[PDB]
DNA sequence: ACTATCCCCTTAAGGGGATAG
DNA sequence: ACTATCCCCTTAAGGGGATAG
């Protein structure tokens, strides 16, 4: 059965199934005209035919839960034909990332465009505890069909006034739920959140919830906007680097065959505030290494997709400090690499600890970014990071736990050192 | 219209419009002096190619090109 | 807007508004990662030279583009 | 004193002649912004400081006439400081071709916006006379300051209603009146403009008026328009192919250093009616053959300048016919020649009666222009000739002279024969 | 029928580095 | 102070000519 894809209600096109499984998408001859027009993905460029590059299924497969066992933990409730991608974006394909709602062609169904089941303060807990069991996104047996990318466990919910409610229909979330993992990963990244703020860096806000013995995080979605009469929840297109280039969460890490600095930099040039985000792509890279953070794979960076095909960063998300992780077992900062790996001349250095801010002005030497620009983020680290800090420490909850703070505060302060200690 | 920001924005921009009005690479091609295989190469790999290569296609497309705040 | 059909169109347009702007070929050059020779370059024979080279360039002046029809 | 350059009162800059004699031309900060803005050549773009280059000598020394004894001739009436470009263009500068109108900057004077002192039956034969005696440009010893390129004999003039009126002040003559050279040259051309307008060319009408003992044409000038209302006459920037690379009427043959087939076509691809003009600066070309006539100097070709830099072809003109001065002397159709040659393989073939069809496709080779658009091009000539020729003979005046019809229509059809003998 | 590649050849962009006017 | 050139090096556009899918 074919699969449509609409866009905040516009339908964009198609998805098909062949019988011999190839997946393949095709544009609607009347979206390709649209005042909104854009292409799903920088990677599916608008053209009047089908496409059956991998790129499509790539694009696709990317808006599925990145571990094949979760896969499997879906297709448990909804029958679903398979782990197949599309079976399974058939199945719970209505609330994923970024804005593509895919729904089966055979099927108009105009499920609540704005409907919401209140949660009690129990159900809250129920579905943040569903890793407990056998229920993954939360789904617990009780219509629901959201979708989130990545690794851990979450499970996305709405939020209107004062209540967490669970959406109903194609109703979006507006909130990114985060659950415990790496002990207190909720904490971890609620500080490193805060702090990222405190530094003027792109990142959205988040507060944690808690439901008796279990904690949650409850990070707000920048791909999300109420409309003009607050009456419309709107969904604003966007992709993450893997899904740009077209490629398999497989390769998300640059050690696999992913996108890193350069690259992803070169792609900038694009931007429509190229040279500012060309910017902050870099800030980020030395505060990533100063909170000694691990994940900056191309699947944590995403582009906003604008009409005519235009594109900008996104603010930056999903940022856990490595750091709480030192000590108690052999892992040492020594052991910490960069996602993403700056040169060097002994080729390209990737561990925090052996990297000096002499690495960075190499890397932004090469790339040719403005070395008077690199002097700049590593002066104005040099100096706020103390006030940044605390600044923040004075805010966490009575009941954050300390070691949290102090483990991630105390190393990252070591590093910054070697910055001060010049700029 | 569209605000384009680089080369390959550019390209599908003008792939899109050969497409819309049913043209070949061919075709273009033969009307403005250039290979069919320029064009092929400006479709997939815009970022280095000829301003002169840009405006022939473009002419060939009866397009124009203006300069317009990045708002 | 003015519609531009050619790169010597092109360059005039550009280097007026650089000049507009009191910028250098040496401050926008700096900001993109080009050399000052290529925007040189650029505003003298604009003929032969890269579209990356022009839309960074584009990009040091603020400037976008867009596609209309030439009437 | 400085010179100010106004297009259709509208202050563009100014002109200024240093003390060591040098040349130079600055924009008005305000034109340089205003909503006609536009180069006043395509060899002078608009910039902000003071341009300094011979182009601008250039540009306007191809304001005047291309005879060193017409400039002299000039220097008569008006006590010029000399036959130097600035000091003519400072007298006789307000009428020139295009639209550029030069005023002294001390001397506002908002002369005659649209006057004119109706020519009486006498007046109209004096100044179609003034070459018989050493008055230039007709402008006999009665408010004149007209100005035309050229090297022939020639004075432009209004006319509203039925008349042939003087132009006062700064009103813009409307028609480039010609006198005969080469006898009956009047004629040569009216009948070389009727021909080409029969073929599908751009050329302007041509009338020829009698006085007399004297026989002058009278050419529309498609450099002028009417407002809006009927009210103003405007003129539309112009230049000639000279003025466009900046280059010295010294170089206006291709034999001299001059512009040809190739650099013209070339230019072309950057009008905003390209593959237009592209196609029929080529047509063209194929009848300046048939009919050999031999002007073909960059001076004879003209682009208008439009709004941000614009430039389309300018219909064609000043054609005449090297066909009456067969026979009479040693003069023979193989001694004729076209001004721009078309590509061969002995290297360039530039004779008429030498060339055939297969030379043409030679060029229309190299040039890369559609060799199956010249086949067309060679095609309807093939076939119209003929046609073209009789719907013209049964037109020319019952006292049209006899061989130049003959003369010319005889030796068209041979060149043409080798056309059909193939198309 | 239409587009993506290719061998092959010459002219050159653009980055290093850097000075003549 | 600012822009036009330059020696020098590598990667390549684009035209010829032309086929694999
Ligand atoms: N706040 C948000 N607003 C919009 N999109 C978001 C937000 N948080 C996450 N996403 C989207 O969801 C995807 C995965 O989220 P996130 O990085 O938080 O997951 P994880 O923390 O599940 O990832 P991993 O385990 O691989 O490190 C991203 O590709 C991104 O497009
Ligand atoms: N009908 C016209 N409309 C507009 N401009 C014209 C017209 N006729 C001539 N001109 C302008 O005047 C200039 C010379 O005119 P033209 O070629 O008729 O002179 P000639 O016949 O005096 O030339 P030559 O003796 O060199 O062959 C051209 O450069 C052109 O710009």
């Amino acid at each position: 059965p074919k699969l449509v894809t609409w866009m905040n209600n516009q339908r964009v096109g198609e998805l098909t199934k062949l019988a011999n499984g190839a997946h393949t998408f095709k544009y609607a001859p009347e979206w390709l005209a649209s005042r909104y027009a854009r292409p799903l993905s920088l990677s599916l460029p608008l053209q009047r035919g089908n496409i059956t590059s991998d790129a499509v299924f790539n694009f696709f497969d990317n808006l599925l839960p990145d571990s094949p066992i979760v896969r499997d933990r879906i297709v448990k409730r909804y029958h679903a034909k398979s782990r197949q991608p599309f079976d399974l974006l058939s199945e719970i394909g209505r609330d994923s990332v970024g804005a593509v709602t895919l729904i089966p062609e055979d099927e108009t169904v105009t499920h609540p465009i704005m409907a919401w089941e209140k949660l009690t303060e129990a159900r809250l807990e129920e579905v943040l505890t569903a890793y407990k069991a056998d229920i993954p996104l939360g789904m617990i047996r009780e219509d629901f069909r959201i979708s989130v990318a990545g690794a851990q466990e979450k499970t996305a919910l709405l939020r209107i006034g004062n209540d967490w409610c669970i959406p109903k229909g194609i109703t979006p979330t507006t909130h990114i739920i985060k659950l415990p993992i790496l002990s207190q990963s909720v904490d971890n990244e609620y500080y490193c959140l805060l702090l990222a703020k405190e530094l003027g860096l792109n990142v959205p806000d988040a507060e944690i919830i808690k439901a008796g013995n279990v904690r949650a995080l409850a990070v707000e979605r920048f791909d999300r906007r109420w409309n003009a009469r607050r009456t419309v929840l709107l969904r604003l297109p966007q992709e993450d680097m893997c899904q740009t280039f077209g490629l398999p969460s497989s390769v998300k890490y640059e050690s696999d065959g992913g996108p890193g600095i350069a690259r992803i930099m070169a792609f900038l040039m694009g931007s429509s505030e190229a040279l500012k985000d060309r910017y902050d792509f870099m800030k980020f890279q030395v505060f990533q290494w100063l909170i000694g953070a691990t994940q900056g794979h191309a699947k944590n960076f995403s582009v906003f997709i604008q009409a005519g095909g235009s594109y900008r960063l996104t603010p930056f998300y999903d940022i856990i400090s490595a750091f709480p992780v030192l000590g108690g077992t052999g892992i040492h900062i020594s052991d910490l690499k960069l996602a993403m790996g700056l040169n060097a001349s002994k080729g390209k250095k990737t561990a925090i600890d052996k990297i000096y801010p002499r690495h960075f002005l190499a890397t932004a030497k090469v790339l040719r970014f403005p070395e008077v620009q690199m002097h700049e983020i590593l002066s104005d680290f040099a100096r706020m990071i103390p006030a940044a800090l605390d600044n923040v420490k004075t805010s966490l909850p009575t009941d954050f736990p300390e070691n949290v703070v102090t483990a991630v505060e105390s190393n990252v302060l070591r590093l910054h050192g070697r910055l001060s200690r010049e700029y | 219209f569209q605000k384009i920001y680089s080369p390959t924005q550019l390209a599908n921009a003008m792939k899109l419009v050969r497409q819309q009005n049913g043209w070949t690479q061919s075709e273009l091609a033969k009307k403005i002096g250039i290979k069919q295989a320029t064009i092929s190469n400006f479709e997939n790999n815009p970022d280095n190619t000829t301003l002169t290569t840009f405006f022939k296609i473009l002419q060939s497309l009866e397009l124009s090109m203006t300069l317009c705040d990045a708002k």
